[PDB]
Protein backbone atom coordinates (compact mmCIF):
# COMPACT_ATOMS: atom_id res chain seq x y z
CA UNK A 1 0.00 0.00 0.00
CA UNK A 2 3.11 2.00 0.55
CA UNK A 3 2.46 2.11 3.71
CA UNK A 4 4.34 2.02 0.41
CA UNK A 5 7.27 -0.28 1.14
CA UNK A 6 9.74 0.59 -1.62
CA UNK A 7 12.31 -1.73 -0.05
CA UNK A 8 10.56 -4.66 -1.75
CA UNK A 9 11.67 -3.15 -5.06
CA UNK A 10 15.17 -2.64 -3.72
CA UNK A 11 15.28 -6.29 -2.67
CA UNK A 12 14.21 -7.29 -6.18
CA UNK A 13 17.36 -5.58 -7.44
CA UNK A 14 19.39 -7.74 -5.04
CA UNK A 15 17.88 -10.98 -6.34
CA UNK A 16 18.01 -10.20 -10.06
CA UNK A 17 21.40 -11.43 -11.26
CA UNK A 18 21.13 -9.78 -14.70
CA UNK A 19 20.24 -6.26 -13.51
CA UNK A 20 17.35 -5.93 -16.06
CA UNK A 21 14.72 -5.60 -13.26
CA UNK A 22 13.10 -8.98 -13.88
CA UNK A 23 13.05 -12.00 -11.58
CA UNK A 24 12.41 -15.51 -12.89
CA UNK A 25 9.38 -17.45 -11.67
CA UNK A 26 11.60 -20.00 -9.90
CA UNK A 27 12.98 -17.29 -7.61
CA UNK A 28 9.57 -15.92 -6.60
CA UNK A 29 8.99 -18.59 -3.94
CA UNK A 30 12.23 -17.83 -2.10
CA UNK A 31 11.90 -14.07 -2.50
CA UNK A 32 8.41 -14.05 -1.00
CA UNK A 33 9.99 -15.78 1.97
CA UNK A 34 12.78 -13.19 2.07
CA UNK A 35 10.21 -10.36 2.13
CA UNK A 36 8.55 -11.82 5.23
CA UNK A 37 6.02 -14.26 3.78
CA UNK A 38 5.84 -18.03 4.23
CA UNK A 39 3.64 -19.53 1.49
CA UNK A 40 4.02 -23.30 1.19
CA UNK A 41 5.67 -24.53 -2.01
CA UNK A 42 2.46 -26.24 -3.20
CA UNK A 43 0.65 -22.94 -2.77
CA UNK A 44 3.29 -21.10 -4.77
CA UNK A 45 2.99 -23.87 -7.34
CA UNK A 46 -0.81 -23.78 -7.52
CA UNK A 47 -1.18 -20.06 -7.80
CA UNK A 48 1.32 -20.11 -10.66
CA UNK A 49 -0.50 -22.86 -12.59
CA UNK A 50 -3.84 -21.40 -11.52
CA UNK A 51 -2.83 -18.38 -13.65
CA UNK A 52 -1.78 -20.66 -16.63
CA UNK A 53 1.85 -19.86 -15.74
CA UNK A 54 4.34 -22.65 -16.44
CA UNK A 55 7.42 -22.80 -14.21
CA UNK A 56 8.72 -25.57 -16.50
CA UNK A 57 9.70 -23.26 -19.37
CA UNK A 58 11.90 -20.16 -19.29
CA UNK A 59 10.44 -17.29 -17.27
CA UNK A 60 11.12 -13.64 -16.72
CA UNK A 61 9.55 -11.20 -14.57
CA UNK A 62 8.48 -7.90 -14.07
CA UNK A 63 7.92 -6.10 -10.92
CA UNK A 64 4.28 -5.48 -11.98
CA UNK A 65 3.44 -9.17 -11.56
CA UNK A 66 5.66 -9.89 -8.58
CA UNK A 67 4.17 -7.08 -6.49
CA UNK A 68 0.53 -8.38 -6.74
CA UNK A 69 1.69 -11.99 -6.18
CA UNK A 70 3.37 -10.92 -2.94
CA UNK A 71 0.18 -9.08 -1.99
CA UNK A 72 -1.90 -12.19 -2.68
CA UNK A 73 0.44 -14.25 -0.50
CA UNK A 74 0.38 -11.68 2.31
CA UNK A 75 -3.16 -12.56 3.42
CA UNK A 76 -2.07 -16.11 4.18
CA UNK A 77 0.30 -15.02 6.97
CA UNK A 78 -2.56 -15.57 9.46
CA UNK A 79 -1.79 -19.30 9.16
CA UNK A 80 1.53 -18.86 11.04
CA UNK A 81 0.48 -19.76 14.60
CA UNK A 82 3.26 -20.83 16.95
CA UNK A 83 0.91 -22.71 19.29
CA UNK A 84 0.40 -25.38 16.68
CA UNK A 85 4.09 -25.58 15.80
CA UNK A 86 5.17 -26.32 19.35
CA UNK A 87 2.21 -28.63 19.98
CA UNK A 88 3.03 -30.58 16.81
CA UNK A 89 6.48 -31.41 18.14
CA UNK A 90 5.09 -31.96 21.65
CA UNK A 91 2.95 -34.79 20.27
CA UNK A 92 6.00 -36.15 18.44
CA UNK A 93 7.93 -37.20 21.57
CA UNK A 94 6.97 -38.75 24.93
CA UNK A 95 7.48 -37.32 28.45
CA UNK A 96 7.06 -33.77 29.74
CA UNK A 97 10.07 -32.09 28.15
CA UNK A 98 10.47 -30.74 24.63
CA UNK A 99 13.12 -32.97 23.01
CA UNK A 100 13.07 -34.69 19.63
CA UNK A 101 15.69 -37.36 19.02
CA UNK A 102 18.03 -35.99 16.30
CA UNK A 103 17.30 -38.43 13.47
CA UNK A 104 13.52 -38.32 14.01
CA UNK A 105 13.30 -34.66 13.09
CA UNK A 106 15.87 -34.95 10.32
CA UNK A 107 14.12 -37.79 8.51
CA UNK A 108 10.68 -36.25 8.99
CA UNK A 109 11.77 -32.88 7.62
CA UNK A 110 13.35 -34.46 4.56
CA UNK A 111 10.74 -37.09 3.64
CA UNK A 112 7.36 -35.99 5.00
CA UNK A 113 5.34 -33.71 2.77
CA UNK A 114 7.35 -30.93 1.16
CA UNK A 115 10.81 -32.46 0.82
CA UNK A 116 13.52 -30.43 2.51
CA UNK A 117 17.05 -31.39 1.47
CA UNK A 118 19.21 -32.98 4.14
CA UNK A 119 21.68 -30.13 3.63
CA UNK A 120 18.98 -27.65 4.71
CA UNK A 121 17.91 -29.93 7.56
CA UNK A 122 21.47 -29.99 8.92
CA UNK A 123 21.68 -26.20 8.62
CA UNK A 124 18.49 -25.85 10.68
CA UNK A 125 19.62 -28.17 13.50
CA UNK A 126 23.20 -26.88 13.68
CA UNK A 127 23.62 -25.28 17.09
CA UNK A 128 20.27 -26.18 18.67
CA UNK A 129 21.02 -29.89 18.89
CA UNK A 130 24.00 -30.82 21.05
CA UNK A 131 25.85 -34.17 21.28
CA UNK A 132 23.16 -35.81 23.46
CA UNK A 133 21.10 -36.34 20.29
CA UNK A 134 18.16 -34.41 21.75
CA UNK A 135 16.78 -31.30 20.10
CA UNK A 136 14.99 -28.96 22.48
CA UNK A 137 12.17 -27.67 20.29
CA UNK A 138 11.11 -24.97 22.74
CA UNK A 139 14.27 -23.07 21.90
CA UNK A 140 14.47 -24.60 18.42
CA UNK A 141 11.10 -23.22 17.29
CA UNK A 142 11.90 -19.95 19.04
CA UNK A 143 15.06 -19.53 16.95
CA UNK A 144 13.29 -20.66 13.76
CA UNK A 145 10.75 -17.88 14.31
CA UNK A 146 13.54 -15.37 15.00
CA UNK A 147 14.27 -15.09 11.28
CA UNK B 1 -33.92 -53.43 14.53
CA UNK B 2 -34.69 -56.80 15.90
CA UNK B 3 -31.16 -57.11 17.19
CA UNK B 4 -31.28 -54.36 19.69
CA UNK B 5 -28.52 -52.50 17.90
CA UNK B 6 -30.81 -49.84 16.64
CA UNK B 7 -32.38 -49.52 20.01
CA UNK B 8 -29.05 -49.13 21.70
CA UNK B 9 -28.26 -46.32 19.35
CA UNK B 10 -31.57 -44.67 20.17
CA UNK B 11 -31.04 -44.77 23.88
CA UNK B 12 -27.60 -43.47 23.25
CA UNK B 13 -28.78 -40.53 21.27
CA UNK B 14 -31.06 -39.46 24.04
CA UNK B 15 -27.61 -38.71 23.94
CA UNK B 16 -23.91 -38.26 23.54
CA UNK B 17 -23.18 -39.11 19.91
CA UNK B 18 -19.44 -38.78 19.35
CA UNK B 19 -17.34 -40.63 21.89
CA UNK B 20 -13.60 -40.24 21.98
CA UNK B 21 -11.19 -42.79 23.18
CA UNK B 22 -8.71 -41.20 25.53
CA UNK B 23 -5.35 -41.62 23.70
CA UNK B 24 -7.11 -40.88 20.47
CA UNK B 25 -8.10 -37.82 22.45
CA UNK B 26 -4.69 -36.90 23.73
CA UNK B 27 -2.71 -36.97 20.53
CA UNK B 28 -5.17 -35.01 18.41
CA UNK B 29 -5.81 -32.25 20.91
CA UNK B 30 -2.84 -31.98 23.30
CA UNK B 31 -1.85 -28.92 21.28
CA UNK B 32 -4.86 -26.91 22.53
CA UNK B 33 -3.39 -26.03 25.97
CA UNK B 34 -0.45 -27.84 24.93
CA UNK B 35 1.42 -27.69 28.22
CA UNK B 36 -1.48 -28.67 30.50
CA UNK B 37 -3.28 -31.04 28.12
CA UNK B 38 -0.05 -32.91 27.21
CA UNK B 39 0.86 -33.32 30.85
CA UNK B 40 -2.63 -34.67 31.56
CA UNK B 41 -2.57 -37.16 28.66
CA UNK B 42 0.92 -38.42 29.41
CA UNK B 43 0.51 -38.47 33.19
CA UNK B 44 -2.63 -40.53 33.03
CA UNK B 45 -3.85 -41.84 29.71
CA UNK B 46 -7.32 -41.03 30.93
CA UNK B 47 -6.72 -38.52 33.77
CA UNK B 48 -4.95 -36.52 31.06
CA UNK B 49 -7.93 -35.86 28.78
CA UNK B 50 -9.58 -34.97 32.00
Amino acid sequence: SKAAADDFKEAFLLFDRTGDAKITASQVGDIARALGQNPTNAEINKILGNPSKEEMNAAAITFEEFLPMLQAAANNKDQGTFEDFVEGLRVFDKEGNGTVMGAELRHVLATLGEKMTEEEVEELMKGQEDSNGCINYEAFVKHIMSV
Amino acid sequence: RCNGVLEGIRICRKGFPSRVLYADFKQRYRVLNASAIPEGQFMDSKKASE
